[PDB]
């Protein structure tokens, strides 16, 4: 649509729900990445064809008659309008609401061009450009 | 609706027996060892056919327009010669249109030799007057039984 | 895939896909699992009326074991976890092997060919099938309360009476589901009408006159 | 939507059953036995696809084709889930037996024996089971039944083709 | 079926078909026995006990796409549709046909 | 193969729902029927656990084994006595030693080895408080849990059986395990504490070379933890 | 028994009324219809057009068992059954294991309810110890689940959409079923509240 996050987000969300094995999602920089991150946490049963720079399918975990990956969402929301956190954005992350989050699982992208979530981001103290969550 | 499902029954009763005061019936857990299935996660060669098309569509013309004889019998041996000729010809591979043309100008003398037996034939018979074809037969047998019709009324 | 089993589901399948691959003396393996089924179910089987009786006691001694949990977790305040289950479905497993080993005794006496064992036992048939539960069962509620209440001499005078008898393992939220239920009027009633004649219809005379008393 | 929209037609006789659930081959000729069908298809709510073989591309294959699946020459021809239903006579008969509902609906036939047409009150067994050594005719004293009424003699049809 | 100056076609329609019947059927406490007591095979399956369609749940819900929603879906089978099924009387026969004939 | 992986993977502590959601994968999204060798590279991670609802996982799974034509094996017999041990139940696995026999399965030596470790984790898990309420010694249990193993220990060598490592290591660990809750429950009885350690070290010593065998990594284990509760530091 | 208690009360009743009244035969038809039987009838004639060497059709067969034994216990409720029932047949798995069985020719169907029937009557889940086979005679000899090609109740709930939608003409092509209220003029007593049904007419 707008941006490949926000279309790599709306592929897996609609494809979510009508329980497809599948989704072939455009390959980018900062795509591969987030689907790595993904499948690092758990949310994501595997790949096909990653070492494609075009498009690569993303084979989806289930579990129990329903999906793994609950809510998916790009950072911007209306596909315009991009975001920079700081390290104090990224503490405030892995800190939100009261809690320690390890659960819901929100991604940047440094300047150094590495996918980084927001637990490994506070790790060594970084920010970046804000990409998706997915819980 | 999706709201009500036994995938989303099952979760509800496993997350109402999570909390622990309340007990399970017998069928969530032979359910949790048998769970509901989903629907989801779910002759003639050719060449051959082209040179019998293209011999038929040649010796239909010369049969019919061209030697004006319908009455050919056994025309199933001089064209598969046809063909087994054309297949000589093809051995040493000469052309393709002059070996459509030398298997057609042995169909065609084909034709007339067994033309001119069949007249041959005909000819002796009719001229000795002692043998008669089984046509000549049914003809006979047809009309004088129509002569007795014709004294039946 | 093509391999030992796959190709053996497939062979299986394909056996008892139609009606004319796993008849008799047609496949050997399946003929002699057959026979040794049907070998153990010659020797582990009731009378028709026997396992009906068997289903009636069996449902009534689960729904028992069952109602003791569910005491014993609303006294202490528990949660039900899988150790519980683990624990009332071992305990309804042994009690249904006790309750095979009784019944074999009324299976063998519904088909000894005397009168008398045979009239007991179709005595105990209508007794399960009617929903009736056992004097037995009363009976080892009785002496566990006692085992429970007695001192040192008489509690091993108890258990070694009975470390031969086969009694089942109850738990004491049985006893406590048996003791704690309150006794029906009508009965003792009745009881007091068939036992005593009129001296019987006095008391109880007496009895309501006592019960008008305290509501007054 | 995605394709501009086309007339369907084909020289086969499977590439029709393959594709409709319920394919009829008329004829423009005859109007009453094409229009009894078209009663009894819309009576159930099933979409039904009339072929015309009247100004058709490709009638001489379609009219042998059809004398192969069913064997009489006759016209029209309903085909039900790619399978032969017949004429009027094996229309009018699954109506009668009724068979129809599950044969339009579902694709199938009921092998049941015995007729329901003939029916009182609710449907039961009433005697359906098996007697003992056979011999129903030998007892006179059975249970004939009801007093059946006859017509002397027969009404005028208000239709000759009203049935 | 007594009448009641009325006729008795419309009578058993009313008695059969309308909301106090169903509705006394379900258990309201009508003025009078709107609907039929005794009835076997004959009584209309949309009115079973086994049916999924009840109107005394139906009742507080006062829209239509209320009763869309919150509604749970309808028994599909029962005792009386095995005995419609047995009877063919899942759907009517179809009539003459009054397409092609006249208009008498 | 990667369910027999991740039932020896200890570089993460997400092995257990790894597998548990990889099965779940395999039987449900992939749509393989999970045989023999599934089951059995399941049950056997199931069955290291000691929470009671991984080992209710493994008592269903070994009942839908069985429900759907697969008979019990020797493995399966195992499993059950591995899931069984763990918590500390003898009376399950003799249970399971009793049905074994029925059905003609011959019991090897490490349904054997198993239920030695049974009876350690059984004097392991003694509610030893509330013998403390009875004032009950709990030192003829421990007497008890030592003869019956010893006797099996006297049954392995009448049957002609070659004797292995993990029946040896597991009557040291029985032994020093016995030692080691001797101290911790009842110190004042040095003499019971004495015994133990005398048989600890004659299996120790002169048990693995009577039957030539080599001491591995848990036969240390185990000595180490006698060792280190005994508070000697250097020989340790 | 209670059934023959409530024909014990019909008897005496219309003894004693001298007629055929409605209440007490809508009394004793509501005692005498009271049993689950249809439904477990219904689990096990889908299990009896599965295959026993296949091992999908035996997790079919043990899931459909399990679901007549909750319903014969009375654990389960009957709507959410027929939920469990109608997912487990318009599964594609059990409806190819039908469509090969019917191409078989030699089906086992007949054999397999003969042997529902002694399951039935073995286990309990009657509510006479011989009604089971009266029950399979009325199953063979009548039009019902068992001469179904396929083992379900010929009902559209059983049937799939895809399926549904080219056949049928419904309200609206290219869940509850109602009439929108644009008719005024329906039927006598139809209106918005009266529901409607694809394949059948319940009325």
């Amino acid at each position: 649509l707008y941006t490949p996050i926000y279309d790599f987000c709306h592929r897996i969300r609609e494809a979510t729900e009508q329980r497809k094995r599948f989704v072939v999602v455009p390959s980018t920089i900062e795509t591969r990445g987030c689907a790595r991150v993904m499948h690092d946490h758990g949310l994501v049963a595997g790949f096909r064809d990653f070492h494609n720079d075009r498009a690569f399918a993303v084979e989806l975990k289930y579990f129990q008659g329903d999906s793994t990956i609950n809510v998916i969402e790009p950072c911007s929301y209306d596909g315009r309008t991009e975001f920079e956190w700081s390290p104090k954005m990224m503490r405030r992350l892995l800190n939100t609401h009261g809690i320690h989050n390890r659960l819901v699982v929100y991604i940047c992208r440094t300047a150094d061009n590495r996918i980084i979530d927001h637990i490994h981001a506070v790790k060594e103290n970084i920010g970046g450009r804000g990409l998706m969550m997915v819980h | 609706n999706e709201k009500y499902e036994p995938w989303e029954h099952m979760k509800r009763m496993g997350r109402l027996v999570g909390t622990g005061f309340y007990i399970p019936p017998e069928w969530y857990n032979h359910f949790r060892m048998f769970p509901p299935i989903n629907h989801n996660f779910q002759t003639l060669s050719p060449e051959r056919v082209a040179l019998r098309d293209e011999l038929a569509r040649k010796s239909r013309l010369v049969a019919s327009e061209g030697m004006r004889y319908y009455n050919i019998f056994w025309v199933r041996k001089p064209l598969d010669t046809m063909e087994k000729e054309y297949y000589e010809l093809k051995r040493r591979g000469v052309d393709h249109g002059e070996a459509i043309r030398k298997v057609l100008q042995g169909f065609y003398s084909g034709l007339a030799v067994k033309k001119r037996v069949a007249a041959i034939q005909a000819e002796e018979a009719k001229l000795t007057g002692r043998f008669i074809t089984m046509r000549e037969a049914t003809v006979v047998l047809g009309v004088l039984a129509k002569l007795h019709k014709e004294q039946l009324t | 895939l093509s391999s030992g089993i796959n190709l053996g589901r497939l062979r299986l399948a394909e056996q008892f896909s139609s009606m004319n691959g796993w008849q008799s003396k047609e496949d050997p393996a399946f003929d002699a699992y057959v026979k040794e089924r049907r070998r153990k179910e010659n020797y582990e089987a009731f009378d028709q009326r026997v396992e009906r009786g068997y289903a009636a006691a069996a449902k009534l001694h689960k729904a028992e074991i069952q109602n003791a949990v569910k005491r014993r977790l609303k006294s202490s305040g528990a949660k039900f976890t899988a150790e519980t289950l683990r624990e009332m479905s071992s305990a309804v497993t042994e009690r249904l092997a006790w309750l095979r080993d009784v019944w074999a005794q009324i299976d063998a006496d519904y088909r000894s060919g005397d009168s008398a064992r045979q009239e007991t036992a179709a005595q105990e048939i209508s007794a399960a099938l009617r929903g009736e539960p056992n004097d037995y069962m009363r009976w080892v509620y009785e002496t566990k309360r006692e085992l429970r209440f007695a001192g040192p001499v008489g509690r091993r005078a108890i258990q070694e009476e009975l470390q031969a008898a086969e009694l089942p393992e109850v738990l004491d939220e049985e006893v406590n589901r048996y003791h704690d239920l309150k006794l029906n009027m009508m009965e003792i009633e009745r009881e007091v009408k068939a036992k005593y004649g009129v001296a019987g219809q006095q008391h109880w005379a007496e009895l309501q006159a006592a019960k008008d008393e305290e509501y007054i | 939507s995605a394709t501009r929209w086309l007339p369907f037609v084909s020289s086969d006789l499977k590439d029709y059953l393959n594709r409709y659930w319920a394919v009829m081959f008329t004829v423009g000729a005859r109007p009453i036995e094409t229009g009894h069908i078209r009663h009894y298809v819309s009576w159930y709510c099933t979409r039904m696809k009339v072929v015309l073989l009247d100004h058709h591309v490709y009638v001489e294959p379609l009219r042998q084709q059809l004398q192969e699946a069913s064997r009489t020459p006759e016209l029209p021809l309903l085909f039900v889930n790619k399978k032969l239903v017949g004429t009027l006579r094996d229309v009018e008969l699954l109506e009668r037996e009724k068979k129809l509902k599950d044969v339009l609906h579902f694709g199938f036939e009921w092998r049941v024996g015995g007729s329901v047409a003939a029916t009182n009150g609710q449907k039961s067994l009433m005697g359906a089971l098996p007697a003992p050594y056979g011999d129903a005719e030998f007892f006179r004293g059975r249970y004939r039944g009801p007093p059946v009424a006859r017509p002397v003699v027969s009404l005028p049809t208000l239709h000759p083709f009203a049935l | 079926i007594n009448s009641g100056d009325q006729s008795p076609y419309r009578y058993v329609e009313e008695r059969l078909y309308s909301k106090p019947s169903r509705l006394d059927r379900e258990g309201v406490k009508v003025n009078k026995t709107y609907a039929l007591q005794g009835l076997g095979d004959l009584e209309p399956l949309r009115y079973g006990a086994n049916f999924g369609i009840s109107e005394k749940d139906a009742l507080k819900y006062e829209t239509v796409a209320e009763k869309a929603k919150y509604m749970e879906p309808p028994i599909p089978y029962s005792s009386l549709a095995a005995r419609k099924l047995a009877a063919g009387a899942l759907w009517p026969a179809a009539p003459d046909p009054e397409g092609m004939i006249s208009k008498e | 193969l990667q369910l027999k992986a991740l039932a020896k993977d200890n570089s993460q502590l997400n092995s257990l729902p790894e597998a548990i959601q990889l099965f779940d994968q395999m039987e449900n999204v992939y749509g393989f029927i999970a045989s023999r060798p599934h089951y059995d590279a399941m049950m056997f991670h199931l069955s290291q656990s000691p929470r009671p609802e991984m080992r209710l996982r493994c008592e269903e799974l070994a009942h839908k084994m069985e429900l759907m034509g697969i008979v019990w094996n020797a493995n399966t017999y195992l499993n059950l006595i591995r899931s069984a041990q763990v918590v500390g139940d003898v009376a399950a696995v003799e249970k399971y030693l009793s049905r074994m026999r029925e059905e003609g399965i011959p019991a090897s030596i490490g349904h054997l080895t198993w239920a030695v470790q049974a009876h350690v984790q059984s004097m392991i898990r003694i509610d030893y408080d509330a013998l403390k309420e009875k004032d009950e010694s709990p030192l003829p249990t421990w007497l008890e849990h030592l003869e019956t193993c010893f006797g099996i220990y006297e049954l392995v060598v009448r049957r002609g059986w070659v004797m292995q490592l993990p029946f040896v290591n597991a009557l040291l660990r029985l032994t020093c395990q016995a030692t080691i809750l001797s101290m911790e429950r009842t110190p004042d009885e040095a003499e019971t504490i004495g015994r133990f350690e005398e048989q600890a070290n004659k299996i120790w010593n002169h048990t693995f070379d009577e039957w030539q065998l080599q001491k591995d990594v848990y036969s240390y284990e185990c000595y180490i933890a006698l060792l280190a509760h005994q508070q000697r530091i250097d020989e340790a | 028994d209670t059934e023959f208690q409530a024909l014990v009360e019909f008897i005496e009743g219309a003894s004693y009324d001298q007629l055929i009244s409605g209440r007490r035969f809508k009394k004793v038809y509501d005692v005498l219809s009271e049993n689950d039987d249809m439904f477990i009838w219904l689990c096990h004639t889908a299990m009896s057009v599965l295959n026993p060497g296949d091992m999908r059709s035996r997790l079919i067969y043990n899931h459909l068992r399990i679901l007549a034994e909750s319903v014969a216990s009375g654990e389960m409720t009957q709507r959410t059954a027929f939920r469990f029932f109608e997912s487990a047949v318009r599964s594609p798995a059990y409806r190819e294991i039908a469509k090969r069985q019917l191409e078989g020719g030699a089906a086992t169907r007949l054999a397999g309810i003969s042997a529902a029937a002694d399951v039935m009557r073995r286990m309990g889940l009657t509510r006479r110890p011989m009604s089971s086979y009266f029950e399979l005679y009325q199953r063979i000899v009548e039009r019902s689940e068992a001469m179904t090609p396929w083992g379900f109740p010929p009902l559209f709930q059983f049937e799939e959409r895809l399926s549904l939608e080219p056949r049928l003409k419904f309200f609206s092509r290219a869940r509850i079923f109602w009439i929108p209220p644009t008719w005024n003029r329906a039927g006598r007593f139809l209106g918005p509240h009266v529901t409607l049904y694809p394949g059948m007419t319940p009325d």
